[PDB]
């Protein structure tokens, strides 16, 4: 009574409809009415691979910018330096600012 | 079955500001109608009543400021119906300006506003904004819907 | 006839936070009304026992003037307050906004919405008061206040 | 009571934000659950249908200016849903961003939302926040509700 | 047919007009509207060029100065002193626009 | 009649249940379903009592900071001048400008 990824249930209880490439997906079995929406880049962004019917869009913040777990909307711009009394031990990521340390 | 409500979702005249058309109906768990229906961005009312009405309309933006004039911004989420009247009827407004400060990397403004209003059949209501270009159209952030109360 | 609701709207003419909005309009059909609630002294007052979807959004609009610089900073709240049988108001929701900190500020535009479901007795009474209430938007379809039977 | 609805309060996996897990629900006259029940902050649903689902959720706190990065906080709530699929699915989210000047003291930002949405018997729904540490659990000012409209 | 005429909405009782009460509200078109539209109010920005009638809106304006653009609904923004570098003023602001730059 | 302050009433018609010291509270004689939850005092407050079963907790500005009527969510930091000070600043009140 499952569906494999890339398809959902119908309203047929027996049925399986696939999903539509670059507009939705699933990624795992399932019974879901409806694949679920891709997820768009925005200007902020650059996409690294595409939606398929099996996985969803992947972003990545443009070079000099971060999204971190506080900050999930917009990337940020990297910090410049570390806080009053502290280092810098790893510069920042597209999913990380800069590393501080002491 | 004889439920009467409606949760539509985004998609990437007098009236002030400018509707918002691109709302999508029927993805199973995220959007449906149910004794509505959709028509040019318009729900249109099928039973008269008393409808709660609501909208979330997402302003997002990066925006780095040009050197000479304001960037401000006025971001107006309107709920207007047409009735049996040749002008729409504006039955809610929500409004928020943008952060003045010129240090402003970018603008993440959701707007969402609700209220009861009666309305007879073939009533239709939509959703207009100030500053379209700056929605986001999200399916999760930026919606449309009524049920009847 | 049996529905229980009411959507009351601005018209310009105790232990509590803030001050309490008493210029409701509750006739005018199609804009606001009440069915088996009514108002007074800008209080909805409860009929019917029950869970009430209750929500309010007001309107903070103003030009500000920065003059010499601070304290331009303003605290919006709005706060949903029931009486029932208590000598003092009962907060239900409180919901806040500080203006734009910027000495750049030309005006300032902040509509605050709050909706939530309570259990209120018969002739319990609910209002909204707000801080501010100087720089109250009272436009029919900007500020107004209403509530819904549920259960 | 053949009523569906709930009203819960603040008390002092893939999905974003970190998941608000402290809610309180039976103050009689602040909070309540019919026919809906809570576990580990998830409002778990026992009758199918069509629910209007609301969340709101305030951002307080005294700001002191970051030395060597921008005061600029994102705002965000999220309300999601388990269901029968291994990942939470989103159903509402709702931004805010702080004031962008050096020249704040401090923010006040309460966010509220809200949606219908259908949901199957055992569909558990939840609200996850950016910044959970700057979040006021008053119960008057963070809350996190649904009832049946369908 | 009915429909009542401009400064009146229908009543209660299905065949009765109710006209519009003077400066409260008002009705611009033949209809079988409940109730009247209410009058708009100038806000503490605007000056008001002509008052509500039954029939006709209040008709306000920006104050000298200031503007409003279809973006700009809300509040009258301050006009722009002038052109950006290297650019001509084609059009001096409007209460409904602000300096055109070519 | 009432239920005493510090109790709130129970389902049985005539019976009062103890308000949880530290968490709820009633300051006076009545017929609630539950007490009313203890106010926290807040990163930029102090507190100058607590909640006890009969008074809500009572808070105060930091030392510097102040309170009135338009602005209960935050205390604000009193300015720093003026006009001449006629009066000093208060957790009530900011500097008095004559
Ligand atoms: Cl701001
Ligand atoms: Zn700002």
């Amino acid at each position: 009574e499952l569906c494999p990824p890339g398809s959902h249930r119908s309203e047929r209880p027996g049925a399986c409809n696939r999903c539509t490439e670059g507009v939705g997906y699933t990624n795992a079995s399932n019974n879901l009415f409806a694949c679920l929406p891709c997820t768009a880049c925005k200007s902020d962004e650059e996409e690294r691979s595409p939606c398929t019917t099996t996985r969803n869009t992947a972003c990545q913040c443009k070079p000099g910018t971060f999204r971190n777990d506080n900050s999930a909307e917009m990337c940020r711009k990297c910090s410049t330096g570390c806080p009053r009394g502290m280092v810098k031990v790893k510069d920042c990521t597209p999913w990380s600012d800069i590393e501080c340390v002491h | 079955p004889q439920r009467v409500a409606a949760h539509i979702t985004g998609t990437r005249e007098k009236a002030l500001g400018r509707k918002i058309n691109s709302w999508e109906s029927s993805r199973s768990g995220h959007s449906f109608l149910s004794n509505l229906h959709l028509r040019n961005g318009e729900l249109v009312i099928h039973e008269k009543g008393f409808y709660y009405i609501y909208s979330q309309t997402y302003f997002r933006f990066q925006e780095e400021i040009k050197e000479n004039t304001k960037n401000d911004k006025q971001m107006v989420q309107y709920i207007y119906k047409y009735t049996s009247y040749p002008d729409p009827i504006l039955l809610m407004k929500s409004a928020r300006n943008s952060c003045w400060s010129k240090d402003a990397e970018y603008g993440l403004y959701s707007i969402y506003q609700g209220g009861i209003f009666e309305l007879k059949e073939n009533d239709r209501i939509f959703v207009s904004v100030t500053n379209e270009h700056l929605i986001d159209m999200d399916h999760e952030a930026s919606f449309f819907g009524a049920f009847l109360v």
